[PDB]
Order: structure tokens, then sequence, then C-alpha cells
């Protein structure tokens, strides 16, 4: 069995341009556990990104939080790029500060 | 209120790339407090909450020994299950296990758990009686026969009714500052135009703990279950959680809509309306 | 506090 990841990209605190915050990509509901997750700034991979230890939900599907410190601006674009065996190509979800 | 302790374990084989990866984490309620990862440079059980740091080196050495032992039994079991399912040694396979206890406000055992899955599917579980097993298939029936012969259930019941409850009580006291504090959600309603004729109303709940929460939209007192987009509750990264619920509303009918928020940190369930 | 048991195999 294979289960494709759900993806949410969001900040720890409400986004205010020029104020330090954390950018989060929460991936969940997936199986198997092998997954590639990158945080992007203006299309390019962010280097220092940390993640939680693998755990799972009641239906056995896995979840992980990937995160990095960031200071958002008006211009800068952020995104989460996820690859998994269930995906024919990597899925990119853009950060929308209203979601 | 009621509380829980849970340990989660995952082993994932990787043929050609060394021994299976083993990761285990422990939670009290929605708070991570210990972890062990076989791929760490010097793998040890490590603290992940401040209230567990006070446990002495005997505790940490023993918890490390137990995790390492579980990693080993899982490695053995992955090989065994290849036989049970007539599978080749070429592929990656996954074993998962969760166990633990729920207690009520008085600290008595409400329910115990111990369940296993192979390749993301139920394999074998201890029943709620803590005395019998449910095996998912004929392979798992072999394990059931073995575990019945080794009186596994009796020992598990002893743990679940004893140490599990007793140490959960200990942790709840030592960590009472956080574990016994509910942080209520900070709530707001936002409005997002889609077109001339419609807009999105999004009801937010931020910074809450524990994760359990109910967010619902009503239109003139009626639940909009079918038309509400509800995102999965998500971690903020600082102990707390976030969630939102959204409805698409015909422009003009906004006031027929109210968002309702239930959280154990809320004395009265909340009623929110959109305000321009 | 983890459960301790010996050579529990499937």
């Amino acid at each position: 069995i294979q289960r494709t990841p759900k993806i949410q990209v969001y900040s720890r605190h409400p986004a205010e341009n020029g104020k330090s915050n954390f950018l989060n990509c929460y991936v969940s509901g997936f199986h198997p556990s092998d997954i590639e997750v990158d945080l992007l700034k203006n299309g390019e991979r962010i280097e220092k990104v940390e993640h939680s230890d693998l755990s799972f939900s009641k239906d056995w599907s896995f979840y992980l939080l990937y995160y990095t410190e960031f200071t958002p601006t008006e211009k800068d674009e952020y995104a989460c790029r996820v690859n998994h065996v269930t995906l024919s190509q990597p899925k990119i979800v853009k950060w929308d500060r209203d979601m | 209120g009621s509380h829980s302790m849970r340990y989660f374990h995952t082993s994932v084989s990787r043929p050609g790339r060394g021994e299976p990866r083993f990761i285990t984490v422990g939670y009290v309620d929605d708070t991570l407090f210990v972890r062990f990862d076989s791929d760490a440079a010097s793998p040890r059980e490590e603290p992940r909450a401040p209230w567990i740091e006070q446990e002495g080196p005997e505790y940490w050495d023993r918890e490390t020994q137990i995790c390492k032992a579980k990693a080993q039994t899982d490695r053995e079991d992955l090989r065994t299950l290849l036989r049970y399912y007539n599978q080749s040694e070429a592929g990656s396979h996954t074993l998962q296990n969760m166990y633990g206890c729920d207690v009520g406000p008085d600290g008595r055992l409400l329910r115990g758990y111990h369940q296993d899955a192979y390749d993301g599917k139920d394999y074998i579980a201890l029943n709620e009686d803590l005395s019998s097993w449910t095996a998912a298939d004929t392979a798992a029936q072999i394990t059931q026969r073995k575990w019945e012969a080794a009186r596994v259930a009796e020992q598990l019941r002893a743990y679940l009714e004893g140490e599990c409850v007793e140490w959960l009580r200990r942790y709840l006291e030592n960590g009472k500052e956080t574990l016994q504090r509910a942080d209520p959600p900070k709530t707001h309603v936002t409005h997002h135009p889609i077109s001339d004729h419609e807009a999105t109303l999004r009801c937010w709940a931020l910074g809450f703990y524990p994760a359990e929460i109910t967010l619902t939209w009503q239109r003139d007192g009626e639940d909009q279950t079918q038309d509400t987009e509800l995102v999965e509750t998500r971690p903020a990264g600082d102990r707390t959680f976030q969630k939102w619920a959204a409805v698409v509303v015909p422009s003009g009918e906004e006031q027929r809509y109210t968002c309702h928020v239930q959280h154990e940190g809320l004395p009265k369930p909340l009623t929110l309306r959109w305000e321009p | 506090k983890r459960w301790i048991i010996m050579g529990l195999n499937k």
C-alpha cells in the first residue's frame, strides 16, 4: 500500500514583514516513510532546515514537520517541495501567509 | 482531565544500505518527551521535554537499553515476516508499533494499547481486555500462537496496569506546569474575496494546547459540514497547534455565518463572526 | 517509562 502525503506550508506566528518567524512544512498521511522535503526561498533550496522525528497517526500513516527560522518580506517567495514514491514528479506548495 | 502516555516505534529495512533504521518517540498527551534514532552518531534515548531531564543516569541507561533491544527484535522480525509473507530480501519493509495507557482524572487506568502493523497494515493488536489478541491474517496468527505460548498478554497487562499508569502519574506531576495547562486558541475570522459573487470566510485557531479542538461553521444556525474546508490540525513548532475552517459565502450573506470553537481551554464554546 | 520484555519476537 502507498499513501500520498498531505502538505501544509505556514508560519509559526502571524507573518509580519521584517520580523523573525519560523517557516513550517508539515507533511502527513503518507506511506511508506521515505520522503524528500525541501524548503525553498525564491525557488532555491534553503540550507539550514531541521525536522521532527518520524512518528505516525492512528491509521499508521506518517507525519513530519520540517522547519527553519526566516524573516519574511514583501518580495520573497517561500515554498515547500515534496517528493515521494506516490508522486510522478515533486509537488511544490507555495507559502500563502493567509493559509 | 484525562491523560495518555504512548510510545511509537518504526523500523524500516533498506537492503544494500545497512541495517534497518529504527526511530522511537515517547509522548505524554500531545507533548514529545523522549526520542531514540538508530542513525544518530552515538544513539541514546534523549530528553525532549524539560520535566524529564531530571531523571537520573540509571533511567537514561535503561531506556536506551530498551530502545536498542527493540531495534534488534524489529530487525529479527523484519526477516521473519519476509518468510511469513513469502517476500524477497530485495525490498524495503516497515514495522510499526504503538503501546501505552490512558488514565482518567483520578489517575486510574481507562484503557491500555499495544498494536503492530507491517507495511502500513494492521498485523496484530492486544484487545481492550488486555488478555486476548486480534490477528489480521494467517501470518499474524503465527505470532499470536507464539505470544499466547509465551504469556505475552499477561506481562503486557501487568505493565499497562502498573508501571505505565504509575510513571504517567509521575510525569504529569513533574511536568505539571505544561502538561496540566491548557492554552486556549487565539481566534479570528478573515475574509478573502474570490469573485464578485463570493468570498472565503476563514476561521482561525492559533497557539492552542492540547491539539483536540472543534471548529465548525454555521449558516443561520445550520452546520455547514459538507461545504467546510477543514485543514488537519498542525504543529506550530513551539508545543502549540493551529487549525482553520473555511466556507465560501455568497457576498452579502456573511452574517448568516458564525464560527464555533470548542477547546478544553475554553470555559464556554466560542462564537465568532466575520467583521470587516 | 518503557515496557521491558525479553526477546519478544514475532
